RNA sequence: GUAGAAACUGCGAACGGCUCAUUAAAACAGUUAUAGUCUACUUGACAUUUAUAAGGAUAACUACGGAAAAGCUGUAGCUAAUACUUGCAUUAUCCUUUUGGAUAAGUAUUUGUUAGAAGGAAUUAUAACAAAGAAGUAACACGUAAAGUGUGUAUCAAUCGAGUUUCUGACCUAUCAGCUUUUGAUGUUAGGGUAUUGGCCUAACAUGGCUAUGACGGGUAACGGGGAAUUAGAGUUCGAUUCCGGAGAGGGAGCCUGAGAAAUAGCUACCACAUCUAAGGAAGGCAGCAGGCGCGUAAAUUACCCAAUUCUAAAGAAGAGAGGUAGUGACAAGAAAUA
């Protein structure tokens, strides 16, 4: 399962303790290739101990097959991570689990329980 | 007719409900703040006094003071007005209320003793109450120990352990904010001197 | 009620913030502070849309809670915040100095500059009023009223400012040889050393300068900011270096490559 | 210490969103003025006539209640606050001349008499003398370099704006030719009012002002512009609707708070509708988002979310039918099978 990451734009972030870039996926007359693999081979190509400090999205394979564009991000740490990283994408990596998805009701309740109408 | 009589040195109260309008007919025709001899809504009410302070009318609405009928008027209602609470700031809204002369009209009425009887009333002049909570400032704590100035009061707390904090102490980080902004008018004062004067030599 | 108005729709945004249509509805609407809304950029779009350092305006904000960046050598934490015609940027984190430039296109630019070069700001006073006690304070286009400025100062020299001090270091004046700048019009951002000061009574008055091909271009006195005098600016200038090139020759060099 | 239900206090709710009824020199557009004004947040300057820290009084809360009902609230008792209210150094100038003595003390604003960096022009900035004089100059909170921030505050300036304002520009109609002027019409003088100028209003006075270059009227199935369709060139027709400006929240009128509202998911009243009621009384405003009736030739889901854009906040963390995402969708538009 081999392919080639190409990637281009790349700069660092210290201010995020990021490092942004975008990926081509260079995998001609094959499907396209999991993620996994590619945080596998980015840690590779950039000396990692770990793939859980870095964020792939926006993949798309475009047309005919055998390419796919993205973005990554790298982080200086899991704490990093979490600190600048939104929920969802924590979920997606799969870092924390999806919080209560309750809701818009929240909103209805906010104001049926107008102040010093309930006692609580 | 579920009169409420409170007790305010002894920070208590009790309620009686009655329905003879002959034993309430010396309370008919008082205006808010009446004394008048509670003689006949009991035997061992007695020798006490209650002050007229407030009431409902059959449907509810409050009595209030500066008016001076019988019945139900509707007016506008400001902020400082005693029976409004106000949806927002500036809203005043037009109320229907009772009138300060009581009749034979009030689902409730709203009394305190002002001279005791010559009686007991279980749970009214029996026991008593406190503050519920003692005073948060450092001057009204100052009042209740006389210890003045000598010593600090947080050895002086109140708990249920657990304790209140106190305002308007002398801790030093008080004192220190006030020595730094006192540094900082010094300060302020020798490099506006200073600017001022090197402004002279360059006018030439 | 017709109080102010908080909102900026995107097409209605300035044009050289660089907005795209389809990227949103609103723009993000400079607070008020030293310079106007039309003649600034915020901080979301300097550190999201040029420096590309944030994605989102979240990210932003998160650059803004650390006290990293400083405007002027001082912290800045609100994202919508003016900029300016020409001001000094510090990130503390990468150690980098940018001063806020109009390309020759009219366009609002981080300039990378260097730790010496990040002391100086050229301020072009716009008022100078004297106050009780025959105290004159000079007021800028950054909008700093600066007190006892040297008698010599006009309405529209230019000061050096020093940014940690707020002290005047030297001024500039607007002779026939002084070099410009120009800030609005449809020549913005060129720079020049000034052919003449045509000056109408009562109305605009217009200002000739000459760019360093010897073209002509005449501009209202107002969109002029004195950069240096006769020898040198005295900033580093874009890359452009402040010289607009006809739109047919420009093709020349961007096909020649 | 970590937090913290409630509540008081602060800020916002005057933005946004919707609609186009009104409106014909009005609104709007370009172009000026504000030397005729107001301006919160934000930014820069920077201040004057118990003190090792001052006062009562209130919410929340506790007990007793009333009413069918409501974002109703009575009485009694406590308690704070950056709520409300009192209130504690000093500087400058003259000289023998680094140094010694001497002299003086109101920010805006208002009145009178004066001198006078800039603007195009000053009764300008400013300065002196004589009277008044607001409001303030911290009795407030948390912690960064191997002193800082927050909150509050007088004035000036900047900024985000606003209100007025100059010049020029609009469709049809004369089977609308004279209009306006007691009832302000045009102007002068004085004042009142305003944030400011102004018949804006009042008193006196004069008889003015507009008009065939179309006044005054009437019509518009008329919000104006950016723009749209059709264009060889001229033209003609359209623009409720992405943006800007205006106006409105069933129709009128009035008003509180506030920097900002004649606000309407603010209040007060009438008119028209209309809900609950125990019949005493309460509560209402979808031309916000969905959705319903009606109307009609004529127009979608009582959906999901704050992930983006951006706004408000005590400002990362909460909200947002703003907004985005999908649903319905032969309104239009583009590519393109049925070999």
């Amino acid at each position: 399962d081999q392919f080639t990451i190409r990637v281009k734009k790349y700069m660092s972030n210290p201010l995020l303790r990021r490092k942004q870039f975008a990926l081509e996926i260079l995998h001609p007359n094959k499907g396209s290739v999991a993620k996994k693999e590619v945080k596998e081979r980015l840690a590779k190509m950039y000396k990692l101990n770990n793939v859980n400090t870095i964020v792939l999205f926006g993949f798309k394979t475009l047309f005919g097959g055998g390419r796919t564009k993205g973005f990554g991000l790298i982080y200086k740490n899991v704490d990093a991570v979490k600190k600048f990283e939104k929920k969802y994408r924590l979920v997606r990596e799969g870092l924390i689990d999806k919080e209560t998805k309750a809701g818009r009701r929240a909103s209805k309740e906010l104001k049926n329980r107008r102040k010093k109408v309930r006692g609580t | 007719m579920k009169l409420n009589i409170s007790n305010p040195l002894n920070n208590v109260q009790k309620s009686i409900e009655i329905d003879d309008e002959k034993k309430l007919l010396p309370f008919m025709e008082k205006r808010i703040g009446n004394a008048v001899p509670g003689d006949s809504i009991g035997e061992e009410f007695t020798g006490y006094v209650f002050r007229i302070t407030g009431g409902n009318d059959k449907q509810g609405f409050p009595m209030i003071q500066g008016v001076l009928t019988n019945n139900r008027v509707r007016l506008l209602f400001k902020k400082g007005m005693k029976c409004y609470r106000p949806r927002k700031k500036g809203e005043r809204k037009r109320k229907s209320v009772r009138g300060c002369i009581v009749g034979q009209d009030l689902s409730a009425l709203n009394l305190t003793l002002v001279k005791k009887g010559v009686n007991e009333i279980p749970g009214l002049t029996d026991k008593a109450v406190g503050k519920k909570l003692g005073p948060k400032r450092a001057s009204k704590i100052r009042k209740l120990f006389n210890l003045d100035k000598s010593d600090d009061v947080r050895k002086y707390v109140i708990g249920r352990f657990i304790k209140p904090k106190i305002q308007r102490l002398v801790t030093e980080k008080r004192l220190l904010r006030k020595r730094n902004l006192l540094q900082a008018k010094e300060k302020r004062r020798l490099e506006k001197k200073q600017q001022l004067k090197e402004y002279k030599q360059l006018l030439n | 009620g017709k109080g102010i108005k908080k909102h900026l729709k995107r097409v209605n945004a300035p044009s050289h913030w660089m907005l795209n249509k389809m990227g949103g509805q609103y723009a993000p609407k400079t607070s008020s502070g030293p310079h106007k809304l039309l003649e600034s950029i915020p901080l979301v779009i300097l550190l999201r849309n040029r420096l590309k350092y944030a994605l989102t305006f979240d990210e932003v904000k998160m650059i803004l809670i650390q006290k990293i960046v400083k405007v002027d050598n001082k912290v800045r934490t609100d994202c919508t915040f003016p900029v300016g015609l020409m001001d000094v940027i510090h990130i503390t984190k990468s150690n980098e100095y940018f001063r806020l430039l109009y390309d020759i296109k009219g366009r609002f630019v981080p300039h990378r500059i260097t730790n010496e070069e990040s002391k100086y700001k050229l301020c072009k006073v716009k008022k100078i009023l004297l106050r009780k006690g025959r105290l004159s304070i000079a007021v800028t286009h950054d909008g700093r009223s600066i007190p006892y400025i040297h008698p010599d100062v006009k309405v529209n020299d230019t000061v050096r400012l020093d940014l940690e001090t707020g002290k005047v270091l030297e001024h500039l004046k607007f002779q026939v040889g002084s070099l410009v700048m120009v800030t609005a019009g449809h020549s913005v951002g060129r720079v020049g050393v000034i052919s003449s000061i045509d000056k109408n009574m009562g109305t605009y008055d217009i200002i000739h300068v000459k760019d360093s091909r010897n073209k002509v271009f005449a501009t209202r006195l107002s969109n002029v900011f004195v950069i240096g005098d006769n020898t040198k600016p005295y900033i580093s200038l874009p890359r452009e270096k402040g010289i607009k090139l006809d739109i047919i020759e420009e093709r020349r060099n961007r096909l020649k490559a």
